[PDB]
């Protein structure tokens, strides 16, 4: 309702803030990004689908590296992402500066939601309106959704973007705490194909992953996506026969 | 004033009397007014 | 340079050199180093001439300002603290001057020394500060009782600056004696003081 | 109220500040958290229940360590609370710095009230939309409640949040001052059982406490949790048969 | 509607800053406190009825030490009291540092009045909606009332808050300037009963005083306040029959 | 509408600022004060009668010593007065700090006037709704009145406050420049006496002056005040036959 | 109606600032002030019929000294005038300071125009509603008008204030450029008398003037005014007749 | 300058010598170096007079503030750490003073000793501090008893200082002793202490 969404400083009568709710509407408006955690790693997949064949196939870019074992992928305003992830990188380096330790996904998530909240509090600044799914390996795989609100929540597997609801109803049935690494990234391709409702090629998705066993962030090539891409497709076709 | 005198008259009726007494009038000022704008709310919490 | 202070029963009496000499240079033979802070407060400064004046003016301004805000006479204890606080905060502009604040107020009689490096200490009923102090403490204490009148006090005060002047080659023959008797605030000034020491001959 | 609720700089004709009253409603949007003080220690029970089985139940958590003998719980924004409690760690630490003393729970409550109050005064900023429960032992048990205005109320059996209304009702009738640490522990699990209106299990709830004999914070491991809930369950069933 | 109570900077046509009479009403709605000035000392009596018994029955505080010779009691937001008292206590301690003199009740009053008038004058920050009673003995007994706008009014006896009106008429008749310490105290306790429309209990009142010959602040302890109450209940009952 | 009055940064269509125009009437809402000039000095009289038995008969004060040889009266808000006269006093003593010279009566009122001019141009702050009368003898007596705008008018006898309308009419006939100190003082008391419609009492009115012989502020105890009040009262009885 | 007079930051689509045109009409509610330039000096004539008899003879008294060859009259807010007239003195003595040159009138007026434009461009503040006549003899006699906007205009006879429209017309007929000091002085007095609708006397004007030869401000004395008044009244009498 | 301290089982007794001497130059008649911080807390300074007087007033004022805050009198430790932080903040104003901050709290009796680079350190025995300290330890340490009252600590605290005075010509005479019996803040004052050292000589 009007006048409880004309400021970010104005709490509504209900205790809700309709501005902040409208910044979450911004996150659903965008493109999808799905995060999947398994015990051997946490695999992060993001839509690389373009508006035209006039755009370079890789549009810069949907999965950033933040630390050496920490990545995030994006849904919501791509504008806000530029500054928000830049800030995130400087912070992951700052902890390496001042303790000589790789930052933990809690504490990187924490800095970034605290930074968010400060600009939700002020009425002279409007907050970032993008949600990132920050993934990395600390002592165990971790997967976090940083919300445009300034809230963190840890997930076993998740989604954001336009395909969010579809991939929450999907993982409720399928997701189990036994999933393999390879079957995890595949399960997230299946998810991804459901959201857009079209089949996948390695030219309209981008997968990176975080391995425990390497303890490092790695970026999966299209060439090395190809087997996983076919496998997932058999299942994507079956969901669109339902 | 017409409404006060009619309303005061309603108390006198109830109690079975022809005459209107002092008590009935002050009761009518309270009655008429109460039903037109409210009195409850609030104490802190935080305003205490 | 030296200054004296003693507590009389009916007053307080303090004193200054009214001619200050350093080397063969004399700045003024009517140089103030005696400051009327309020109606029955005074300050006598030993140490440097110029920093004396500059600090000393602000302390006048305070005496009024406080009196207006409190609807009462200021205390000695307020101003005694105050000089020192001002001095510690402006050690980027330090005032290298040794103050003696004393006088009469509602609180009663007392004489505080303020060090050129800050800080407000209280002297019981005698005080001297400066080059001539070491001798002066004994000069005063000879005839100091607590029931010595104002007239004998001023005599007594002169004899301490008189003691200093002969030892050193570079002290003044000008002298100001200050009386603070809660009925007057009298400034005797070189002439009047002069003949007190022409009993002492020189 | 209609034009006197579009900022925080306003006072309403009621004498109330409706912008601060809307911030208090923000607190009831979030879940209940309950504290009890008994004479042997003070008890903090937080709701940790997940809204979907794809979350991980360790980030909707309320309990935060603030000093080695002061913890606190929260209701309100998640976002605001994490910044509010990172401040309360810094305030507590800042007292240890200049005095070499851990902060009295009374003093710590007074400091963070005063911090929250500057966010209420300024019109450049909205208040913290949170209430806290600060539970500690300085020398003897103390339990205090912050309001979103920065006001301070001493309590002795208390709650905040949605279930607050029912927990008040519950401790009106049940709670007496002749209860032990164990006996007060069970009553706070029963007060959580009333408010969610179902049976508990110890993976949807978390207990922290501060005792006076140990003079420390501890956190109740899941292992030490089961018997308290098993007793509570006996009594939560009786209120679901009223 | 008005638009003159939109902000403080806006006067009404009535030559009134409409928003500061609304900060004034903020005082009225909160619980009451009475200062009673005699020549044998000053008395300060203030609320502890507040909440039920789920609260501490020794909930803290309305009776703030400001110095060891000056006390204050409050009505209005006790958020705004918590910060205003912090500033008052520090403001007084500054006077002692830079003058080594206890500050006088009156001079203290001017400095806090000046503090409140800063937020009153500025438009980007709301005024305080709290009143202060400052009662002390500096060298004669003295009593002021500080208004939310930073105004200074000296009283013979005063109350503020909810019960103000009942007190005004009551003291209009009985109070004399030549009262005893014992008399004035018992009487203000009679008055405090009437204000809340009930008998006293020493658990529902916190009472302090500054004496002329002691020059110190002391808070009267619940059972040392009990015989005073006990002779005061007689009168309260007598006057609540009618 | 009209106004164009919700800010000072917006001029009304009439070429006024309504904001300043409502603040000039906020003086009239305030307590009366009366100024009268003679050639043996200038007497300034201020009403100290405000309240009734609940307020002390000495309410501060309202006739403040600004310098040693300068005093001023206040009308308008009690609250605004408190801060303005703090600054005024500072400035008066600051002139001697930097020059060692008496501040001119004309120039001290100017530098009071400049502070409020400041508050007329910045929008972030409201102008003070207060009028000081500035009375002294620089070496000939001078009487000025300061206005909420920061406007400066040289007077020779004036009223301000409640008595604004009354005393002007009264001085049309009465006033002259060859009244003596005593005839003028007495004429000042009658004039307040018409304002309030009542006989005066020396116990609830405060009078100060700066004479020409002294050139130093003095204040009139209520004991000294009696004979003047007596001579005044006869004429006040004459007024209140009509 | 429109937001265009409701901000000072908004140009109308008419390409006019109405705020500046209502600052414009702030000048016209000031009392008349007239300037006459002759080749033999430059002459500022200003009302001093302002106020009652309870107001001094020398009550404002507009023709304030700015420098040692520069005077300036004012019309508008008497408040805002004092600061511009003060800023005029400083700017002039700055010219004296940084160069050791007599203050060019032209450059002083330029420097007031830039100072007044800081308050025009910025919207958080408001530009003064005063028109000044900057006049003096730097090397040849000059007369300008500086506007509320802070715009430079050269005049050789002008008027400002409520008398303006009458005086513009009067000089369009009468004014000449073959003009002697005595005649000029007589002529502008003629013009003032039309404004006030009434005959002059040397007690209801102040006239300042800046000679070429002397190159200094001097006020004309009442006794010295008198012959100029007498000569001028001849034409006043004729032209206020039909 | 020298100050001595010993930790008793019934209080804290610390002692100071007033009068600050360069070599034969004294700056005033007497010079406060004993500060009452609370009825159970003391500060005894050896150093400059002015620097100590400046800092002491401050310390007193924030002690009162902390009392109100916690509603709970400050600890010996808290004052010590406050003091370390105040001295390091103002290490841009040249203040070189060695402090002894001591008293009684709920954790016992203790004295914590401060140097002007920071630091507070535990002593629950003997502590002595200044230019006379080494000689002072000879007396104190041997004749230490941890079963010593505050009443045998005064007999001892004199004797330690007296000995220091006779081995430094930069100490004056002005021996004060302060005693904190846990019921008051007693200052013996110069006179009484002078008599204890008369029966420790002729």
């Amino acid at each position: 309702q009007m006048g409880y969404d004309r400021a970010i400083t104005v709490f509504s009568p209900d205790g809700r803030l309709f501005q902040v709710e409208y910044a979450r509407e911004a996150v659903k408006r965008g493109a999808t990004a799905i995060g999947i955690k398994c015990k051997e790693g946490v695999i992060l997949i993001a839509d690389k689908r373009v508006g035209s064949k006039l755009l370079e196939a890789d549009t810069i870019e949907k999965i950033y590296k933040i630390d050496e074992h920490i990545c995030a992928a994006t849904s919501g305003l791509v504008a806000d992402a530029r500054v928000l992830i830049d800030r995130a990188r400087i912070e992951a380096q700052i902890n390496r500066l001042t303790y000589d330790e790789p930052i933990t996904v809690k504490e990187l998530a924490k800095k970034i939601c605290d930074f968010k909240q400060q600009y939700t509090q002020y009425g002279g600044v409007r907050p970032f309106g993008v949600s990132l799914l920050i993934a990395g390996v600390d002592e165990v795989p971790k997967l976090y959704e940083t919300d445009p609100s300034g809230a963190l929540l840890e997930y076993k597997a998740t989604a954001i973007g336009m395909g969010r609801n579809a991939v929450t109803e999907f993982f409720e049935k399928e997701y189990r705490d036994d999933l393999s690494f390879d079957d995890a990234m595949v399960l997230g391709l299946v998810a991804m194909g459901l959201s857009i409702e079209s089949e996948l090629v390695p030219e309209n998705i981008e997968v990176g992953y975080v391995k425990v066993d390497d303890r490092t962030f790695k970026e999966v090539s299209p060439e090395e996506l190809k087997p996983y891409v076919e496998r997932a497709n058999e299942r994507i076709r079956e969901l669109l026969k339902k | 004033i017409k409404a006060i005198c009619t309303e005061a008259g309603m108390f006198a009726i109830r109690e079975e009397r022809a005459k209107v007494t002092m008590l009935d009038f002050t009761k009518a000022i309270e009655k008429v007014l109460k039903k037109t704008t409210p009195i409850p709310d609030l104490k802190g919490v935080m305003f205490v | 340079t030296t200054t004296v202070g003693l507590v009389c029963k009916d007053g307080v009496v303090m004193a200054t050199e009214k001619r200050a000499t350093m080397g063969n240079f004399i700045a003024s033979k009517a140089a103030k180093k005696i400051y009327q802070i309020a109606d029955r407060m005074a300050m006598t400064t030993a140490g440097s001439v110029g920093d004396a004046q500059f600090l000393a003016r602000i302390i006048k301004i305070e005496a009024n300002l406080y009196e207006i805000r409190r609807e009462r006479k200021p205390t000695v204890r307020a101003i005694a603290t105050l000089t020192s606080n001002l001095l510690n905060s402006y050690r980027y502009f330090p005032y290298l001057v040794q103050l003696l604040i004393g006088g009469i107020d509602s609180e009663g009689k007392s004489i505080y020394s303020i060090d050129p490096i800050g800080g407000a200490i209280e002297e019981k009923d005698i005080v001297a500060t400066g080059s001539g102090s070491l001798t002066a403490y004994g000069v005063l204490e000879d005839r100091f009782t607590p029931e010595i009148g104002v007239d004998e006090a001023v005599e007594l005060a002169v004899r301490a600056i008189y003691s200093a002047m002969k030892r050193d080659s570079a002290s003044g023959d000008g002298i100001d004696v200050v009386k603070i008797t809660e009925d007057e605030f009298y400034q005797y000034s070189p002439e009047e003081v002069e003949q007190i020491l022409a009993k002492f001959r020189k």
